[PDB]
């Protein structure tokens, strides 16, 4: 069955570059253009460009020249993008896409997240219910797995989404009477 | 460049009624056209090419239309598996371009918001409907359960 | 040619390996080229196959 | 010189050495020695490329 691997998440310091890849299996790898689209938080999708494998013909949206640059391994099956002199406009995730034939996309990838290690400071917020709080400040880079009794305490709880300034916090709701993997904290 | 003009960001609609999906090319693109369906978290899937043409292991409730520059995406019986946005596209020339996309939300019951603070100063506006209500704001996804969204506004 | 010399053009045609290729850069399957003067013409007509790997 | 090397040439699904009653090699039905006239196998001929390095 047609299967397109992106790579792993990226984090990147502002100016730096970054090399994603899209491995395309179970077609013939030469027979189809790979296609990539950008999709930030609030700017819908964006269309970046295509590449054709086999004679490495790039052609790239001109809103991207100079921005992106795609490249193909023929022997790994392999189509790579680069992103170059980085910003935080370029935060967003990217998809590559293969077209049913010649124009239309048919098959998508599983999307590259891209971003562009500070601990966690961990407060307790205190006020028929009641509803209490955790906040969760300063934290660099991303996740953060914010549990409340270990787990116990399920319908009630709002885990709001990181605010970038990360700062994320949270409110559980109970009856009156009743981890940051990359910074090693917990 | 063309222009995909999807003028609704936001859909109401119940389960098993029928909802239609807008999209206007800004000059002609033809027949050429595909809808895709971005649900949460997942990667946007195919529903419909050529505008009017169903992709292989898409359920009939979706149909597309085209008349003119006029793109319609008609869900016809929406289920609740249905809630996600909805992208078109225009594969006609280079650059391709796509629609600004339209979440599809299932409506119902208005309510009052649920409002509890505490001292960094954090204030939490829970459960309401519909969405619209040094600052730092959050906000969450339409509830799965009661179809209510609810709000983090910290003050530093 | 309005000017005053002769004028030299180089042109070329492309040959894809596969019907793919001829299809994903040309949509149609079989493509053609005709360069025309006055008096005298060119038709070449592309043809799709496999050369040694260069 | 009309010195011949063979080569074999990987071909498939066609059928090999035809012939013709116009080409006669003794009492049967023949073609040139040095040629080799590939035709259909079944309902198809599919499409043939090969390498004689
Ligand atoms: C129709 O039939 C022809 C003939 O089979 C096919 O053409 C072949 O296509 C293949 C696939 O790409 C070619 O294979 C590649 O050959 C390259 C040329 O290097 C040659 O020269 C050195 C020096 O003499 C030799 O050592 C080497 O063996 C070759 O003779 C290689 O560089 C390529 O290797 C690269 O990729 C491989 C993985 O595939 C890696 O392991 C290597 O590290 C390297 O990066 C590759 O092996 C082959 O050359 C073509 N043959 C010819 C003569 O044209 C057509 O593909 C076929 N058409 C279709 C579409 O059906
Ligand atoms: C392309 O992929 C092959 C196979 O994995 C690898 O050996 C080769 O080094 C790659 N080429 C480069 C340098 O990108
Ligand atoms: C002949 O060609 C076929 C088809 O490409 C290939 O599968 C096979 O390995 C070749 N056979 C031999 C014995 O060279």
């Amino acid at each position: 069955q047609v299967q397109l691997q992106q790579s792993g998440t990226e984090l990147k310091k502002p100016g730096a570059s970054v090399k994603i890849s899209c491995k395309a299996t179970g077609y013939t790898f030469s027979s189809y253009w790979i296609e990539w689209i950008k999709q930030r938080p609030g700017h819908g999708l964006e269309w970046i460009g295509e590449i054709l494998p086999e004679i490495g013909m790039t052609n790239y949206n001109e809103n991207f020249k100079g921005k992106a640059t795609f490249t193909a391994n023929t022997s790994s099956n392999t189509v790579y993008m680069q992103l170059s002199s980085l910003t935080s406009e370029d935060s967003a995730v990217y998809y590559c896409a293969r077209p049913y034939d010649y124009s239309w996309f048919a098959y998508w990838g599983q999307g590259t997240l891209v971003t562009v290690t500070t601990a966690p400071s961990v407060y307790p917020l205190a006020p028929s219910s009641v509803t209490l709080g955790c906040l969760v400040k300063g934290y660099f880079p991303e996740p953060v797995t914010l549990t409340w009794n270990s787990g116990s305490l399920s319908s009630g709880v709002h885990t709001f989404p990181a605010v970038l300034q990360y700062t994320l916090s949270s409110s559980v709701t109970v009856t009156s009477s009743t981890a940051h993997p990359a910074s090693s904290t917990k | 460049d063309i222009v995909m003009t999807q003028s609704q960001k936001f859909m109401s609609t119940s389960v098993g009624d029928r909802v239609s999906v807008t999209c206007k090319a800004s000059q002609n693109v033809d027949t050429n056209v595909a809808w895709y369906q971005e649900k949460p978290g997942q990667s946007p899937k195919t529903l419909i090419y050529s505008a009017s043409n169903r992709y292989s292991g898409v359920p009939d409730r979706f149909t597309g239309s085209a008349s003119g520059t006029d793109f319609t995406l008609t869900i016809t019986n929406v289920q609740s598996e249905d809630l996600a946005e909805y992208f078109c596209q225009q594969y006609n020339s280079y650059p391709y371009t796509f629609g600004g996309g339209t979440k599809l939300e299932i409506k119902r019951a208005d309510a009052a918001p649920t409002v509890s603070i505490f001292p960094s100063v954090v204030c939490f506006l829970n459960n309401f409907y519909p969405k619209d209500i040094g600052v730092l704001n959050s906000w969450t996804d339409q509830d799965s359960k009661d179809s209510t969204y609810s709000m983090s506004s910290t003050l530093t | 040619n309005n000017d005053n010399s002769d004028k030299l053009y180089i042109w070329g045609v492309h040959h894809p390996s596969t019907d793919k290729e001829q299809t994903n850069l040309y949509v149609q399957a079989s493509g053609k080229v005709t360069v025309s003067t006055k008096r005298s013409q060119q038709t070449i007509i592309p043809n799709v196959g496999s050369r040694p790997w260069v | 010189t009309l010195e011949f090397i063979n080569e074999g040439f990987n071909w498939t699904g066609v059928t090999q050495n035809g012939g013709s009653s116009a080409c006669k090699r003794g009492p049967d039905s023949g073609f040139f020695s040095r040629l080799n006239w590939l035709y259909k196998s079944g309902s198809t001929y599919p499409v043939q490329n090969v390498t004689m390095p």
